[PDB]
């Protein structure tokens, strides 16, 4: 049984911000299934967004009878079929595709009882991650820290503004650094936010890897080698000393979302906190 | 792709 | 009521091949609704086609549980929501999007009882039409008859091959010239092929324009001003004398599909027949 | 489009 009013969970954020860890920890809950990145969801959502943004094209679709209500119904049907059928059934279905939250507000409209989790990491950590691990993302030039931080800023700002627009009952900012430093505190807050009862197995996601009602992984995903380990504070500040000095000097200008999201742009690194 | 993300 | 096994009709072919006329003639049948070009259907089909052609990307989606069966279910749900909801309900639903039949074989698999009408027109007529009326198609350079006939050739070859692959019970080649020359003869053959009872109103499509259970037109579609008129043989050879002589000399080289489809590539024009 | 087709 599935439908557009069911309680869905959408995890996202900029890649390399702990999105796989977030969904793996929730997957470890026995009544929740998220599963691996679908990939198709961001692309069809981005396609749909290109049609609605062009007022010229929007007129042509409305004249063909392909209205907002028709498109939304087709979008709903497509996304649910993917979300429901690509993994095992569960009381609480979940979806993790980082850039799906670029259409957060639109997803909130399509799915009224859906809740969102925007993963937020220090942009310098996320950018250093994708550059050092050679993670290829559309638009992100991995030779340039300046370019990647500029694209990180643009991406995270768009998702943040939408997260804020829907409000504190539909979307929740989840700070990666805080998640790893205080995993019990945050997972308890998160499940209370999602209105799902507590289960301690979310704090042992490593012991649920490849288990029935557990954490399904993809051998070709870039976060698989890290998520199989237990939750640790190891990746908080691996970025420090690796960014060039001209970029470090311009950091607040390049990435003003660092400051908005509680990261000191001139701390090398910030004091994220300690457990 | 296609890129990774 | 609607489902993936329902008897669908997909009209298509290269733009400027009499596809609007074809669908309008069927829309004049009181039991058939086709409606306006959806526009989204070819684009989502094309998007899907890119994922399945790429063997690298096909591995990743399957590793994420987004298998053919999952994708095909998602596509079925999306395409049916557009087809059913964008127009008024009818016993026999139809869809006209010219380039939807670049995924003819795939649509035949997704919709097992769907029947296909591939409209074929003399490529010199289609190309001349799109150039003289300035009808923009992606990849077609309207400043070159040579480039347009080459792209025409590639498009029609792809759709023709898929039409012949699915077989005579699933797909019917419909020659525009033969339709306009002998409209009663061909509409009778078409409705027998579609297994829909004969109704003379298909031959009076101009009297069903904008009527209930009749022909619904889009004010920004490029065939609207011609389709409001009754069937005529006036557009058979408007191209003659308008194609440059270098392209005329190279006709069989540029467009070998002309000859494959029964058109003489050096007759100006061919003897299409007389009413 | 986008183009007419
Ligand atoms: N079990 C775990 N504990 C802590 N961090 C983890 C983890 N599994 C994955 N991560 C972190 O999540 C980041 C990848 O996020 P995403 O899943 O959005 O791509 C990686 O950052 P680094 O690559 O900087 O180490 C990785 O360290
Ligand atoms: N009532 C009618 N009788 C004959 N041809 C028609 C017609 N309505 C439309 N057409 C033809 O369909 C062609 C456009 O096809 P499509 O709808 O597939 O783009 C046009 O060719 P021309 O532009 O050469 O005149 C037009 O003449
Ligand atoms: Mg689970
Ligand atoms: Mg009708």
């Amino acid at each position: 049984a599935y439908h557009k009013d069911m309680p869905l969970i959408f995890i996202g954020g900029v890649p390399r911000s702990g999105t796989t860890l977030m969904r793996a920890m929730l997957d470890a809950h026995p009544d929740i299934r998220c599963g691996e990145e679908t990939r198709v969801i961001p692309r069809i959502l981005a396609l749909k967004q290109m049609w609605s943004r062009s007022s010229k094209e929007k007129i042509r679709l409305d004249e063909a009878g392909v209205t907002d209500e028709v498109l939304d119904s087709a979008m709903q049907a497509f996304l649910l079929e993917i979300i429901v059928k690509h993994g095992e059934p569960a009381p609480y279905l979940c979806n993790k595709d980082p850039f799906a939250l670029k259409s957060l507000t639109y997803l909130s409209r399509l799915f009224p009882n859906a809740k969102f989790l925007l993963m937020v990491r220090d942009g310098r950590a996320s950018v250093h991650s994708m550059i050092s691990r050679k993670v290829t993302i559309a638009g992100f030039d991995l030779n340039s820290y300046r370019d990647c931080l500029t694209k990180w800023n643009r991406a995270i700002e768009t998702m943040y503004n939408q997260c804020m627009e829907v409000g504190y009952k539909k979307c929740m900012l989840v700070h990666y650094e805080q998640l790893v430093l205080h995993p019990e505190r945050w997972m308890r807050t998160l499940l209370k936010f999602l209105q799902i009862p507590w289960n301690h197995s979310v704090l042992h996601h490593e012991e649920m890897i490849g288990k029935a009602g557990g954490v399904s992984l993809s051998k070709v995903e870039r976060s698989t080698d890290q998520v199989i380990k237990p939750v640790n504070v190891g990746a908080l500040s691996k970025w420090v000393g690796k960014i060039p000095p001209d970029v470090l000097q311009d950091m607040a200008v390049i990435a003003p979302m660092l400051a908005k999201l509680g990261y000191d742009p001139y701390a090398n690194p910030p004091n994220y906190g300690k457990p | 792709e296609e890129e990774a993300y």
